[PDB]
């Protein structure tokens, strides 16, 4: 019972179903271009390696097809006919399909590490460009008393592109992470209990702010 | 607050969505791996939620009359003749009723009972749960079928709930003790 997570069981059945296919596909072309033609009386035969029959079964897969190796024997052209009209199908659907998966996993994982004397603040609810630049610009001012506070943003978005800019600019002393202050185990990434408060933002503009509240 | 309190109101609520128990109650440790059954509003009785419920299903399977048992005692005792009565779409019809009915008036009841005073309280004072089984069955016909435990013996008034334990378990002179009861 070890595949325990759909995303994991696809992957895995991809995966293994693609090799397996593209290696037996190897095999039978490997047996055919070697064993030659039989209507021919076998005279008809092109010595591959197993590697050149799986090497140029991939790159007529992915529709390459540089022809430095190719089939020879009636049966190996028929096979080879055969096989683009099954696997470039294939090969068109599992690398998309592999890109999405390995695509899925969370960019902003892991968990605040405190420093030895830095206090911390933990901000959450509306997280946004607008939302946190306007917050940014405020709370770090030139012309408030110099401290140390670093803010760490807990939200279940991933940043756009202009949020994950203005995260860089401010490396030293803004952190962000994926997660909810409705889970406990977020709550304990940012160490929120080490914290001196936590900040929610509102929505000003949403459509209800009876549901925003 | 309240004038001559707070956390002492007794309370249960059922909840539409399980994992929300965990905002229920302070003083608590939340884990949201943790299945409703093993949360401490569960375990005290202030929670509820359909989910416990599905297991019905399989259990009317497996043995029907201890469905009709859970329900004549939860409904305390709405028999097919009033499902089929309710069914006629008339109303509950009632009145006076004759002596030959009116003798179900003896069901069987759920109650809870204190081990802090009256004859049981021996019991409390440091006796174990088999001795109090035996001793209330056979002076009351009190058959006990649980503890209800405070769970902080050294603060809370939150207590848990102990199905069926064993013969040597100890008992407190805290403890209320569930039990099916005629009168
Ligand atoms: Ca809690
Ligand atoms: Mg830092």
């Amino acid at each position: 019972n070890v595949l325990k997570t759909s995303t994991l069981i696809r992957l895995v059945q991809l995966v293994v179903s693609f090799v397996s296919l593209w290696l037996t596909a190897a095999g039978f072309l490997h047996l055919l271009e070697n064993s030659g033609d039989p209507f021919f009386d076998f005279g008809n035969a092109q010595h591959l390696t197993y590697w050149e029959c799986l090497y140029f079964l991939m790159v007529t897969m992915s529709t390459v097809g540089f022809g430095d190796i190719f089939a020879t024997t009636v049966l190996g052209r028929t096979f080879v006919v055969i096989f683009i009209m099954i696997f470039i199908g294939l090969f068109a659907s599992f690398i998309p399909e592999i890109a999405e998966i390995l695509g899925k996993r969370q960019k902003y994982g892991g968990s605040y590490k405190k420093e030895r004397g830095k206090r911390h603040v933990v901000v959450c609810g509306y997280i946004t460009f607008d939302s946190v630049s306007n917050f940014l610009k405020d709370f770090l001012h030139k012309d408030r008393e110099d401290v140390d506070v670093e803010i760490v943003f807990l939200h279940k978005g991933l940043p756009g592109l202009e949020l994950e800019g203005l995260l860089k600019r401010h490396f030293t002393q803004v952190e962000y992470f994926w997660g909810s202050v409705m889970d406990a185990n977020d709550l304990e990434r940012v160490k929120i209990q080490e914290a001196d408060a936590c900040l929610v933002l509102a929505n000003k503009y949403c459509q209800d702010p009876d549901q925003e509240d | 607050t309240f004038d001559d309190a707070g956390a002492n109101v007794p309370l249960i609520t059922e909840l539409a969505n399980d994992s929300n128990v965990q905002f229920l109650d302070q003083d608590d440790d939340d884990d949201p791996d943790t299945e409703l059954y093993m949360t401490q509003p569960f375990a005290c009785g202030t929670a509820f939620a359909v989910s416990v419920l599905d297991s019905l299903m399989s259990t009317s399977y497996f043995n029907d009359n201890a469905l009709t048992l859970i329900r004549t005692l939860i409904t305390g005792g709405a028999t097919p003749e009033l499902e089929q009565i309710l069914a006629e779409g008339a109303g509950m019809r009632g009145g006076y009723c004759s002596p030959a009915v009116l003798a179900n008036r003896d069901r069987c009841r759920v109650a809870q009972i204190s081990l802090f005073d009256g004859p049981l309280a021996q019991f409390g004072q440091g006796g174990h749960y088999g001795e109090l089984f035996v001793y209330a069955l056979r002076h009351f016909g009190i058959l006990c079928i649980g503890l209800y435990r405070f769970r902080d013996t050294n603060p809370s008034s939150k207590r848990y709930v102990i199905t069926n334990p064993p013969e040597d378990f100890p008992l407190l002179p805290t403890d209320q003790v569930y039990v099916l009861t005629y009168k």
